[PDB]
């Protein structure tokens, strides 16, 4: 309430609009990290030179 | 949406319904969610798959 009032109404819309579009976002990078990664860090590990 | 939805109900196809229900449902990905039977035919899949 105290940080919109410098802005025009039509901007504050276009804000809602471009977050919302992050936050719903087809990216498959999360699942990667949590499903498959650990998997190949734990294959590949012992085969390294360190 | 709107095509396929308008579509749909001219075919011979038994399964159609459940295509037009999961055409909305893929679309609404993480913005509503439902219930599923599995994992493999989650909320997600194409809606040409059912």
């Amino acid at each position: 309430q105290r940080y919109q009032p410098g802005w025009t109404q039509s901007l504050v819309s276009s804000m809602r609009g471009t977050l919302d579009k992050l936050k719903l976002i087809k990216s498959m990078t999360p699942m990667y990290l949590q499903q498959l990664a650990p998997v190949e860090l734990a294959v590949i590990a012992p085969m390294l030179p360190f | 949406f709107f095509i396929l939805a308008l579509a749909l109900p001219l075919t011979t196809d038994p399964c159609a319904p459940v295509k037009a229900f999961m055409t909305l449902a893929n679309m609404m990905v993480g913005f509503e969610t439902i219930p599923m039977d599995n994992q493999i035919y989650t909320q997600s899949r194409r809606a040409s798959a059912f």
